[PDB]
């Protein structure tokens, strides 16, 4: 109970509180689970004054509680106050993970064997997420946790949405995110109607980054982002322009100077040819032509790991997304109180 | 380890 600043009262069960690396929800500590007798990871949350911090906290919890997969971080426990009135913070306990792809890419050159195995786990976890009818929407290196034995786990589902046809709102681009380098081009061109393919695009960016230790599209803003993308893929074909339904976005693209495609083998001369063929299918401008998670796993680059007899899917896909925008924070704090109930005495 | 399960012996190490 002592981390730079405030009350991190994770009760008697958790002690030996060390300080870890920032996630997105706030202060994160490591600790000893005196019940399961193992070190864990603990995240402190306090989002009740903000409608959106509440939305993200509730999404993350509703989804992670219902997912169970080797390549997806789980929630081991949730610590919160006895009554909805005393509840101001929320501690989410999860498996302690040694590092993440973001840290690793800053210090290590990944052999093709590492790249192959990391990419396979990312997709195996994604296959499960998508089989549940969920879009992660914010895949990036720091959201890919790893242990010392290279076991990988996807985390941070605060921005995830159920692919609910009957409703999907505008304003995702306007959300605060630590980085937009992994966002698919349709996110900057159409106002909504995003599909599972935005997650495959993010994975393609991560694969590219594993191949050279540098982000492939590091724009400094939406306009710059799209320019980096078009600078490598080349100007969209008339056929590609057909997937952009927004009038101003389509006019914006036709006002941009023509650009040729830069061959993948020119950007990544030392990369495995099969990895590049797969990269090309993931970083396809047109969302409909982009490779699907299941076809991706079946790609030749991942042949030594593909095994559909050992790649779990959700038994029951979520069919509806939650009306959390038209809901005042008080009703969110409320729902957050109900969802965390299963962990109270 | 998922990797052993797949029959991969390559000792994949991390430096950080």
């Amino acid at each position: 109970e002592m981390v730079r600043g405030q009350v991190f009262d994770v009760g008697p069960r958790y002690t030996n509180l060390s300080y870890i690396g920032e996630g997105a929800y706030g202060m994160v500590c490591s600790a000893y689970d005196n019940l399961n007798k193992v070190r864990v990871a603990i995240k402190k949350i306090s989002p009740f004054e903000h409608q959106t911090y509440c939305q993200r906290t509730l999404r993350e919890i509703k989804i992670l509680l219902r997912f169970r997969h080797e390549n997806i971080i789980g929630i081991n426990d949730i610590i919160r106050a006895p009554t909805i009135e005393q509840m101001k913070d929320v501690y989410i306990v999860q498996d302690l993970m040694e590092t993440d792809l973001y840290k690793l890419l800053k210090c290590q050159h990944l052999s093709n064997d590492h790249i192959c195995y990391f990419l396979y786990q990312i997709l195996r976890g994604l296959k499960y997420i998508h089989s549940a009818n969920v879009l992660h929407r914010d895949l990036k290196p720091s959201n890919l946790l790893l242990n010392t034995t290279c076991d990988l786990k996807i985390c941070d589902f605060g921005l995830a949405r159920v692919a609910d046809p009957d409703h999907d709102h505008t304003g995702f681009l306007t959300e605060y995110v630590a980085t937009r380098w992994y966002r698919a081009p349709e996110i900057m061109l159409n106002s909504k109607g995003y599909t599972k393919s935005i997650d495959i695009w993010s994975v393609g960016c991560i694969l590219a980054e594993m191949l050279s230790n540098r982000p492939i599209f590091p724009g400094k803003h939406y306009l710059d982002q799209l320019n980096h993308i078009l600078g490598i893929l080349g100007s969209p074909s008339q056929e590609d322009l057909n997937c952009i339904i927004n009038l101003k976005a389509r006019n914006y693209l036709l006002s941009l100077p023509h650009k040729n495609k830069v061959p993948w083998n020119r950007l990544f001369p030392n990369a495995d040819s099969k990895a590049l063929d797969l990269l090309d299918k993931m970083l396809t401008f047109n969302p409909h032509k982009r490779i699907e998670v299941e076809q991706a796993l079946a790609h030749p680059y991942l042949e030594q790991y593909y095994d559909p007899s050992d790649e779990p899917i959700a038994e029951a896909p979520f069919k509806f997304d939650m009306e959390l925008d038209d809901l005042p924070k008080e009703k969110l704090k409320e729902l957050i109180f109900e969802e965390t109930a299963r962990f109270q005495p | 380890r998922l990797q052993e399960r797949r029959g991969s012996n390559v000792a994949l190490m991390l430096d950080c």
